């Protein structure tokens, strides 16, 4: 009964580490180039408005 | 006069040097001579090691000054009055610290801004220019003070970028977002 | 499943670009990060980190501005952003914190009910004027007979509950909150004290009893419990009495009353000490800072009974002060004692002697006191002060046998003392406090054995409800005893004493 | 004047850095423009390089380094005159009472230098009141310091009110009641009470002017309020030649606040946990209080003991400055005697043969002696019983009890409560009464028939009325 | 100098000789009771037999206890 | 490295701007930090021990610590 | 980039400073390790002083720390082992076995730090501990959830008290336990280790009913501090993940307070409360909150506490008194009188004592006792001066029952077979309530004082009436 209760929490924790697992793929893939740049241009649009 | 006062940690010396040569408008000349004498101190290994180490007597610090001015041409006599004032006060412990703080004073008063554009990666020259403009639109950079920016690669940001200057930043780094993404999947 | 709820929340989080002024930690130690930058920044203004820690700026100086960290030192490192939120510490105030246990920050930590807010008001404000004031004359009933008659309680009237450690300090206080349930049930909202209990540097285990006991008696639907616990850091504990009073101000300004019970200023002081010593502030008495006085004084002068202009409302207060065996000559007790008007001083001996509450009412005085007192209770217990007062001094004579006079005084005092021994967490109405004391005064209770006192109390009460609950309701609502009620009241005690 | 930018905000200690020429002089008042009203800061050091170190008078919140500062050219200037009376003012000389800007023809600085040697109280002087007990056994003096003792709300308020009342009749004078460590709830009550008993009038001028120093204002605003009331008093003395009576509240909370001012400035707070500049500050305060040739400020101050100790540094420094002590107690009040004065604990160091003439001293010694002998006798007279009294012994009992009752004033301040018309009994007329009672020329007049009357004239009436 | 009133061993004993434990078995209680009885004894109050028993026993022991410099045994 | 009370920007700016390091450190001083009842004058290096100095303000004071750079 | 190189800069006792390289960015609460002949010296970062330079506390010796010697960065707090296979092994403060039977078995590890459980997690008590000691059981019983504290001076049998509770209570309950030794002598460890090995609470196979964590005082002040955080972590693991009640024990927790006080001055944090760490409230506060009853396990600690100078109106014990639920007070005098244990009858107090929680009869009986003794103590003054025969007959009888009660606190123990030599007793909660009551009702004043001396339960009291008569 205790461990079953614990298990619903663990299930979420497995999805936490999974974020890390996609993170690895981003820095290996040319997402490392393209999304850094998605990030860059938005900063350009916000800062021009100041 | 200074563009803003800086006090303590051997910057009271820098403020005093700046203001002294500023009232005589011989600040380019101060910068040039200081760069020259520092440049030859830094690229001589033990002289750039044991001069910051304040293991000398009174009499010896004075004898140091005399050896330093052989490598100096004597281009300005004020940064040489700085060597004399340090030797009399019984220190030579921080040299690039006095220098660096003075470096900030001269080019800020002149109007030159120092930004950083940390990114995880090399970026477009298009980007530099676009950002340079983004800044000019805004009040950080209005001219009366130039713009320089340095793209750096630090794996301390592992995607995205951070713009910094005049303590106003725009922070679109992927790391901080990865941290909040964790937080919600930990309920 | 759960993931879906979280999925809902995730989408509601986006990339945020624009941020204002910033600083970078130069060195961080002992919860004292020291920041480079933040030139132009308000005094004691809030900062938010890049690792999501919060801070306040006690130290402003040009070289470095010395932030004080509220959270962890493990998420703060060297070279980290410190965004300037641009808002001095202020916390939400509303009516919605009724029935809500909140942390020092105002969010629900029990996980029950949302915070319905309307404004955010600063933790530190400044105390109203001279013209925003009116004399204290409003009673308040605590349900203990002794406190309401000998050293009455009032509205915007603060007076101590200073006593020894685990002698039922909390029981003196708890009885009052539970009694404020009486006004709450009706609908005249200028008589409703919306109570706040402020647990400062007092652990979550102790508080869990505090909440549990409230819940059983159905009293988490107006009580508010602001908690900065033993584990929670010195800023939160330092700011816990300031956050709690401010919630009370919304009620007070809208024209209402509310009541704040601080527990305990002995622990508020300890937190200021921790802060001072790490920021190397001047030393003082007992190794606590010299400037502690200023802290307490600012908090206690906002507790006041305002003009009719300000809606005819007040912030009533009752600080609880923890003593080290009854020392009042101690630097932190001594400050508070002068500031506040009145004290109640509990005694260790009474406790051991099995009388609980161990409130000792000889060494209790209220400076303002009976100006706030029910008329009914003033008549039948003027006498009551003079009877108990003699009995103490005449109880410095001990048994063989004594003068005919001296022995009489002990008999009268003792029956009254057993009457005023009551079980804890049991409040009393005005209609049941007033009949009993009259029995003591008029010596129909002091003619009856000590052992049978406890019995007499309930029987007499039931006897009055069965025959004539008209006289009780009349007593209560008039608030006073008239010659026609005083005739009757003697008649009734006689029939009851007969049986 | 010169302008500069705030360059620190540590605690309530604000350093301001000014454009290079010179800095403010020490003790000067600086005004800060902010949306928190104004904040008046007082210079208590020069750090050099055109920078200062200041104490605050108004809470330190809503400051930013970089706010422009202004130098007034000297101390904080408080209004003075007779257009400021009956109105409550905080440390900056502006209303708390919200009756509209407290302004007058002239302002004067809170810090001043004490008068010359020549212009001090150099010969004896006598300040006449209406109370028999004060005027016989402890004569109030001009430039005299009398330290009040006992608690608040048992007679204390009644006693303060009385003397304010006496002064108008005696000279035409004024008073300023200064409250240090004042609680704001209590302050409203004192101003409303002071109106009722007739010493503050809602229409024009009044008698006493009120100065309150709240605790929700920094330690400096508690410290400088005493100075704020003094300036008012002095204006009457120097330029209108009128005698004044200047109260202080608790002198513990003047001490408490000054410790914080010391510790904060850089200095060490060592003097058994209090300031080392304590003696020197009381020296400045209580040496501007004196009799000048045109007028005189006299001071009544209040002693609050730290834990029932007269051996502590703060009680001790006060006891040296003080020339008399007046001791109110509750026991006296419960025997129906208002003033609450203790004639056994009523003493002055200006009660002498050559200070009040010979006659005044010698009657006072007897009046003291009767009551002392009555007390010694009374110890064993109660125990033995009231019939083991001697003929000799009961002669001491009888005289004392005549004196005990006779002291009482049915005075104007506590008139409502007893119902009996007010009394002012002058110093000469106090001495005279006591002479006839000493020779027993009223041992035909019953003991209890000395009840609630003043001078010799007064008790002629009560004697008849008891018999009738 | 020696005092046995404020002399304790927290853990408890086991380090003495077996023979010395028996002989001093109740010596500890006598001396500890004696102090209290001795204090009462000085007011000059009349004392009952239970109190005077303890007072007569205790006193004699205390005189045993007393020693002179340099007696190893 | 070491902190010194001779890091004063008004003193320092004048020493640096010549071979001159001030002739106002002989038989004259200029006041710096003053108040708390103790004052700090910069210079006065020709002075005697327990001497009287008269300040141009109508106040005179007694040198207590003769230190190298300040009195 | 994170350097794996630091060079030591200043060894000034326990304080060890490191000079890390470019880009390190130091963070507090990390662990630096230095290779040394005495193993791996662990340094817990407790400040960064700026520019890549930490000021750290040592957990191992610095009488052989060489300057210039490479300092790795490990990161975060150290990780000990937890499980159920971590029972009946002796675990060092740095997490290493000094019981020398290969490594301390693992499944999972967690660090010596843990965040304190939130308000929502907390839950009340509902079970009542029974110790089997008649004074504790009537006048202040403990309940699971509690933070018990054994306040006393020195010489009042502190270890022995702690020993008694393990001899009874530990076997009894269905849960496992954790025994943590903070800063204690090499004699005491060995005494605990032999006595309970024999009693089978320590077993060489895992899955015991105690754990042992010995941290000792001949190790630097930082180690004494973090022996406690280490043992505690085993108990949290029980409580949450493995869902078992713990009957935790810590000893002496003053060594924990005293330890923080030593490294407090040197880290720059000027003393407060006079000679004590200014962080006294919060360090306690964090410690105490971990030990509680939540949604699963109930970790009920028994903590020894040392009162210095035998005076308990001193700031270090007084702060603590607040932090602990169910205080007891012990003293030199009572122990010497022959009354075992030295627990005082009126000064043993719980905040877990209610009239309903322990039942009405129990409450009423313990109150009568508190009254009768208190009359006895008021009468002591009268009896000293006036004499004993100038007392009323009601008074004289109260003196007499109070004497019977006073000697009815005396029970010998097995672990105090170094004092009396008579084994221990087990006394059930109902049996204490009934036998005290009988004295007070006047029906059991036929029994003398010495027949309540050295007794167990009720059956015993009857047995001793016969023995003395013959």
């Amino acid at each position: 009964v205790r461990y079953e209760a614990s298990l619903r929490q663990l299930e979420q924790r497995q999805l936490a580490k999974s974020v890390i697992s996609r993170v690895q793929s981003e820095l290996g893939n040319p997402k490392f180039q393209e999304k850094v740049l998605q990030q860059s241009i938005s900063e350009i649009e916000q800062l021009l408005s100041k | 006069p200074p563009p803003v006062r800086l006090f303590g940690v051997e910057g009271t010396y820098a403020t005093a040097l700046y203001q002294a040569a500023a009232k005589n408008s011989s600040i380019d000349a101060a910068f040039q001579s200081l760069q020259k004498v520092e440049s030859t101190v830094k690229k001589n290994p033990k002289l750039g090691h044991l001069l910051l180490n304040p293991a000398l007597s009174l009499k010896d610090r004075n004898s140091v000054i005399d050896a330093i001015v052989e490598t100096h041409k004597n281009l300005d006599g004020y940064v040489v009055n700085l060597l004399k004032v340090l030797s009399e006060n019984n220190r030579l412990g921080c040299f690039e610290k006095i220098a660096s703080d003075f470096g900030v004073l001269n080019d800020a008063h002149n109007g030159l801004l120092k930004g950083t554009v940390t990114s995880a990666e090399p970026l477009d020259p298009k980007s530099f220019k676009r950002i340079e403009k983004a800044l000019s639109a805004s009040k950080l950079v209005g001219q009366g003070k130039s713009l320089k920016l340095e793209n750096v690669v630090k794996p301390e940001i592992k995607g995205g970028l951070i713009v910094e200057l005049g303590d106003k930043t725009v922070d679109l780094s992927i790391s901080t977002k990865i941290q909040k993404l964790n937080k919600v999947l930990e309920d | 499943e759960v993931s879906s709820i979280l999925e809902e929340r995730i989408k509601g989080v986006s990339d945020e670009a624009n941020l204002n002024e910033t600083g970078r930690v130069l060195a961080v130690g002992d919860g004292i990060a020291r920041v480079f930058g933040l030139n132009n920044i308000q005094a004691e203004e809030l900062v938010e980190f890049s690792s999501g820690v919060k801070g306040m700026a006690l130290n402003l100086e040009p070289g470095q501005v010395g932030i004080v960290l509220f959270g962890s030192d493990r998420l703060v490192k060297e070279g980290e952003l410190v965004k300037r939120t641009g808002n001095i510490v202020d916390v939400p105030v509303g009516p919605g914190l009724l029935g809500r246990v909140v942390d020092a920050l105002g969010n629900p930590i029990d996980g029950k009910g949302p915070i319905d807010a309307a404004g955010r008001s600063r933790a530190q404000v400044k105390a109203p004027g001279i013209l925003p004031r009116r004399s204290v004359h409003e009673p308040v009933q605590t349900g203990l007979k002794a406190v309401d008659a000998l050293v009455p309680i009032g509205r915007g009237q603060r007076e101590l509950i200073i006593g020894d450690r685990q002698t039922g300090k909390t029981a003196v206080a708890l009885d009052t909150i539970l009694n404020q349930k009486r006004w709450n049930n009706g609908s005249d909202e200028s008589k409703k004290l919306y109570c706040v209990y402020v647990a400062v540097g007092q652990k979550r285990s102790t508080v869990a009893q505090l909440v549990q006991t409230l819940e059983q008696h159905d009293a988490m639907k107006y009580s508010i419990i602001v908690a900065a616990t033993a584990s929670e850091a010195a800023p939160l504990q330092y700011l816990a009495p300031f956050t709690a009073a401010s919630i009370g101000e919304w009620f007070r300004d809208n024209g209402k009353h509310a009541l704040i019970v601080y527990d305990d200023l002995s622990k508020q002081a300890v937190a200021y000490r921790q802060l001072s010593l790490l920021l190397r502030r001047p030393p003082g008495r007992e190794a606590y800072p010299g400037d502690v006085f200023y802290l307490h004084s600012r908090l206690l002068e906002r507790a006041a009974k305002l003009s009719e202009k300000e809606g005819s409302g007040s912030l009533t207060a009752l600080p609880v002060i923890e003593t080290q065996g009854g020392d009042v000559s101690a630097y932190i007790p001594t400050n508070v004692i002068s500031i506040t008007d009145g004290q109640i001083f509990l005694e260790a001996e009474l406790f051991y002697k099995g009388i609980r509450p161990a409130i000792n009412v000889g060494l209790s005085v209220s400076r303002v006191g009976s100006a706030a007192q029910v008329k009914a209770l003033k008549q039948v217990a003027g006498s009551l002060k003079l009877f108990l007062a003699q009995y103490r001094e005449v109880a410095a004579f001990a048994q063989s046998d004594l003068d005919a006079s001296t022995k009489q005084t002990l008999v009268r005092g003792e029956r009254l003392t057993q009457l005023l021994k009551q079980n804890q967490y049991s409040p009393l109405a005005t209609e049941e406090q007033v009949p009993l004391i009259y029995a003591g005064v008029n010596g129909h209770l002091d003619g009856i054995e000590l052992s049978r006192i406890g019995e007499f109390e309930s029987s007499f009460l039931s006897y009055l409800k069965s025959n004539h609950n008209e006289l009780l309701t009349e007593i209560r609502e008039k608030g006073e005893l008239s010659k026609e009620l005083l005739a009757s009241l003697k008649s009734a005690t006689e029939s009851f004493v007969a049986t | 004047p010169i302008t500069g930018k705030v360059t620190a905000v540590i605690g309530a200690i604000v350093d301001v850095h000014f454009e290079q020429s010179e800095l403010p002089a020490i003790l000067n008042a600086l005004e800060i423009k902010t949306p928190q009203g104004k904040l008046v800061l007082e210079v208590a050091q020069h750090l050099g390089e055109n920078t200062v170190r200041t104490i605050a008078m108004d809470g330190t919140e809503g400051l930013v380094r970089g706010e422009k500062v202004l130098d007034t050219g000297g101390p904080i200037s408080v209004p003075v005159g007779r257009e400021t009376l009956g109105r409550i003012i905080n440390v900056i000389g502006e209303p708390i009472d919200e009756r509209g800007p407290i302004k007058s023809k002239l302002r004067k600085p809170i810090h001043a230098d004490p008068p010359s040697f020549a212009e001090q109280s150099t010969s004896a002087e006598i300040l006449e009141t209406g109370i028999k007990v004060v005027d016989l056994l402890a004569p109030y003096a001009r430039g005299g310091k009398i330290g009040l003792f006992g608690g608040a709300g048992v007679g204390k308020t009644v006693f303060i009110q009385e003397l304010i009342n006496n002064i108008a009749k005696a000279h035409g004078g004024f008073s300023v009641f200064t409250g240090v460590g004042e609680r704001t709830r209590e302050g409203n009550d004192l101003y409303r009470e002071m109106k009722e008993t007739g010493v503050i009038n809602l229409e024009g001028e009044s008698k006493v002017a009120l100065v309150f120093g709240q605790m929700n204002e920094p330690p400096g605003a508690r410290a400088r309020v005493a100075l704020t009331g003094l300036t008012i008093a002095e204006y009457f003395r120097d330029e209108e030649g009128q005698d004044v009576l200047l109260f202080i509240d608790n002198i513990f909370r003047f001490t408490q606040a000054g410790s914080e001012v010391s510790a904060l400035l850089g200095r060490i707070p060592s003097a058994v946990g209090y300031q080392p500049t304590l003696a020197t500050d009381m020296g400045l305060l209580q040496e501007r209080i004196t009799t000048t040739k045109k007028g005189s400020v006299t001071s009544v101050q209040a002693v609050y003991v730290p834990a029932d100790d007269l051996t502590d540094p703060a009680p001790a420094t006060t006891f040296a400055h003080l020339d008399a002590t007046t001791v109110l107690s509750r026991g006296i009040s419960e025997l129906g005697i208002y003033p609450a004065v203790d004639p056994l604990d009523s003493k002055s160091r200006l009660l002498d043969a050559a200070v009040v003439g010979q006659e005044h001293y010698d009657v006072a010694s007897k009046v003291q002696e009767t009551l002392q002998t009555y007390k010694s006798l009374q110890d064993i007279i109660a125990i033995l019983g009231m019939d083991e009294l001697s003929e000799q012994d009961k002669l001491t009992v009888e005289r004392a009890r005549k004196i005990q009752r006779f002291l009482s004033q049915p005075f104007a301040v506590a008139e409502v409560f007893t119902g009996i018309p007010g009394k002012l009994v002058r110093l000469k007329d106090t001495v005279a009464s006591f002479k006839a009672v000493l020779e027993g020329k009223y041992d035909n007049i019953p003991e209890h028939a000395f009840y609630m009357v003043g001078g010799i004239e007064d008790v002629v009436a009560k004697a008849e009325k008891l018999a009738a | 100098a020696i005092n046995v009133g404020l002399s304790v061993s927290r853990v408890g004993s086991a380090a003495q000789v077996k023979a010395l434990k028996q002989v001093a078995g109740s010596l500890k209680l006598f001396l500890a009771q004696y102090r209290e009885v001795a204090a009462f004894a000085q007011f000059g109050s009349d004392l009952d037999a239970s109190t005077k028993q303890t007072l007569v026993r205790g006193e004699r022991l205390t005189q045993l206890l007393k020693q002179n410099q340099y007696s190893p045994l | 490295t070491k902190a010194q009370p001779t890091e004063v920007s008004s003193i320092l700016e004048e020493r640096i701007k010549g071979v001159s390091d001030e002739a106002n450190l002989n038989e004259t001083g200029r006041v710096l930090a003053v108040g708390d009842g103790i004052a700090r004058v910069f210079g006065l290096n020709n002075i005697q021990a327990e001497e009287l100095v008269e300040f141009s303000s109508g106040v005179k004071g007694m040198a207590l610590n003769l230190e190298p750079g300040q009195v």
